């Protein structure tokens, strides 16, 4: 193994700190080391990694692909690079940051992760999402629907879009605190499924073109006196 | 209970950042750097009322200095509950606008109050040494505690390139700002209420008086701004040439002069809470004009004063050409020149709704306005 890590090492390009890379790399296989942290090092590519890994920190380099991920990543940390495309996820991974990155699609959610942030990115769809989801950050996408919620999410950043539908929610199956941002996207009529929303809510669609009817049912339904629903807002 | 200058490009800044993660909501934008580190989560934060509103101003207070002490909240020694009980909730990416550039994006953390703690803030009773900061609040401004904040992650050094209309229709390219980490840019408030001197419960939704005792629910002032401004110039209309001798002369002592400003501010606010002027005040001609003839303050010129030395503050580069102005006599063009700028670049700015979120630009026109006016009537 420490002779692909020696070769890989041989291109040493302008910027790429290849040797740090080296040293980190050969630690983390013979320590067997839980973190493997490449951040800084202006690295464009990865070798074979150390199949024990519980968390790959890459951000802040020049990568445009990645290696095959171990089969037991926990966390996967790959924020502010050029990565058009993330490889196939682990089903034990709860965290995955590639946010800032150039990716247009998503792999195959697995379904026991808890946090997924991919803002700043071009994503005209987003796959089936994990039922253990509780974070979610989309904005800056070209996202034009989003799949249905899942129940146990709590944040949602989906601002900054190209949507057109408002996404199906989970029917108040969640009772905890949760903050969902449509803000500046195409939504031109929402669901009658919002004035049963609990005020457990704090939805932001503000900067959409909202119809008049609508616009004119969330007047008088939040004017009510009777309002115990979502802190709404809708501001154009 | 005073605020701070305005600073343009940073409220630039950290208005972008309040548009892109809570556009048209509750969250706040700092609007000064010198605030980004007393506007933290569990910081006290006193709201006075001014001319174009409401001012957030910083108190160095937090709730500890006031507060007698399966969630996690047993123990913890009850003197570090700041650090214990504030969580960051996660990391976010602003995109900026073509006209500011970075030594194309900011990366910021966020800061929450656990939703515990905050449950816990019922009923509670207050210390029996509170500091002089907290009790000498003037009982009719509000008080918040910060729920919520976003800052910088590390040194960031930001530069607009954006040019006021109003710098060539009345020689500077560039303004630059260097953020230290972990400041502040945006943050969320909780209001706090005190039903007596003896307890204070915290108010999530609504908005009310953190001082109820003694008051009424009351229908509150819904001016614009013209309005405002000619009820003002009607105050000073009702003065002695003498009495308006004084008050002119008081103010244009104040321009550039900051330190001036601040004592007049803080003594005109004094005069307007007690009610009554002491044989102690150089500046006694001032709060002298404030009695009418028969000895009794008119709160209405107090108010008044006190809203022109408050927008002050958002002239930080414009008091050297109103004192030029109002040395020469030429306030009556300048005043022409601000009315265009407004009625070419905005729309009824002037009537504007109370507490209406101002573009840096527009609020120091607004500012500009009314101190233009004010000096011109009174002269």
């Amino acid at each position: 193994y420490l002779r692909i890590l020696t070769e890989w090492e041989k291109n040493s390009s302008p910027g790429e700190e290849r040797g740090i890379a080296f040293n980190r790399l050969s630690q983390c296989f013979q320590n067997q080391e839980a973190v493997l942290n490449l951040s800084d090092l202006n690295l464009t590519s990865l070798p074979e990694l150390p199949k024990h890994i519980s968390a790959l920190i890459v951000e802040n380099n020049k990568l445009t692909s990645l290696p095959k991920l171990p089969a037991f990543l926990k966390e996967l940390n790959a924020d502010n690079n050029r990565l058009s495309v993330i490889p196939e996820l682990p089903e034990s991974l709860t965290t995955l940051s590639v946010r800032s990155n150039q990716l247009e699609n998503l792999p195959v959610l697995p379904n026991h992760l808890t946090s997924l942030f991919v803002e700043n990115n071009r994503l005209y769809n987003l796959p089936a999402l994990p039922e253990k989801l509780k974070f979610l950050h989309v904005y800056y996408n070209r996202l034009t629907t989003l799949p249905d919620l899942p129940d146990k999410l709590e944040i949602l950043c989906a601002q900054r879009n190209n949507l057109v539908t408002f996404p199906q929610f989970s029917d108040r199956n969640n009772i905890r605190q949760k903050e969902y941002y449509f803000h500046f996207n195409q939504i031109t009529t929402l669901p009658e499924s919002f004035s049963q929303l609990d005020s457990s809510y704090r939805i932001n669609i503000s900067g959409n073109p909202l119809s008049t009817r609508v616009l004119q049912s969330l007047q008088r339904l939040t004017s009510s006196p009777d309002y115990h629903g979502p802190q709404i807002y809708f501001s154009m | 209970g005073s605020g701070r200058p305005m600073f343009s490009v940073f409220e630039e800044i950290t208005r972008i950042v309040v548009k892109e993660m809570d556009a048209g909501g509750d969250m706040i934008a700092v609007r000064s750097l010198v605030d980004a580190d007393r506007f933290r989560c569990f910081h006290l934060v006193g709201e006075k009322r001014t001319f174009f509103g409401c001012r957030h101003y910083t108190t160095g207070l937090t709730l500890m200095d006031i507060l007698d002490t399966d969630s996690g909240l047993q123990g913890q020694k009850a003197e570090f509950q700041i650090l214990d009980n504030v969580d960051s909730t996660g990391e976010l990416i602003v995109r900026l606008p073509k006209e500011i550039t970075i030594s194309q994006k900011i990366k910021i953390s966020e800061n929450r109050i656990s939703q515990q703690y905050l449950a816990t803030l019922e009923n509670r009773k207050l210390k029996r040494e509170l500091p002089f900061s907290f009790r000498s609040i003037n009982t009719r401004e509000n008080l918040y505690l910060v729920t919520e904040t976003l800052e910088t992650v590390k040194e960031e050094t930001l530069k607009s390139d954006r040019q006021y209309k109003f710098w060539s229709q009345i020689h500077k390219g560039q303004r630059e700002v260097t953020i230290p980490p972990n400041r502040v840019l945006s943050y969320r408030v909780k209001q706090l209420v005190f039903p007596n001197k003896e307890t204070m419960n915290i108010h999530f939704r609504g908005k009310t008086k953190s001082f109820p005792e003694g008051k009424s629910l009351g229908s509150e002032d819904s001016r614009n701004m013209k309005e405002k401004l000619e009820d003002m110039e009607s105050v000073l209309k009702d003065l002695t040439e003498e009495k308006r001798k004084d008050v002119l002369n008081s103010l244009a002592k104040c321009l550039g002069k900051e330190d001036i400003r601040q004592d007049l501010e803080q003594r005109v606010s004094e005069v307007l809470i007690s009610g009554e002027l002491h044989m102690e005040d150089p500046d006694k001609p001032l709060l002298s004009s404030l009695f009418n003839a028969a000895g009794v303050l008119v709160e209405a010129r107090a108010k008044a004063i006190l809203d022109f030395l408050d927008a002050l503050l958002e002239l930080s580069e414009e008091q050297q050409f109103v004192a030029e102005a109002l040395e020469k006599g030429t306030l009556p063009l300048l005043k022409d020149q601000v009315k265009s700028v407004m009625e070419q670049n905005w729309d009824e700015l002037a009537s504007s709704p109370p507490d209406m979120d101002y573009d840096p630009e527009a609020r120091i026109l607004c500012a500009l306005y009314v101190v233009v006016s004010i000096l011109l009537e009174l002269a």
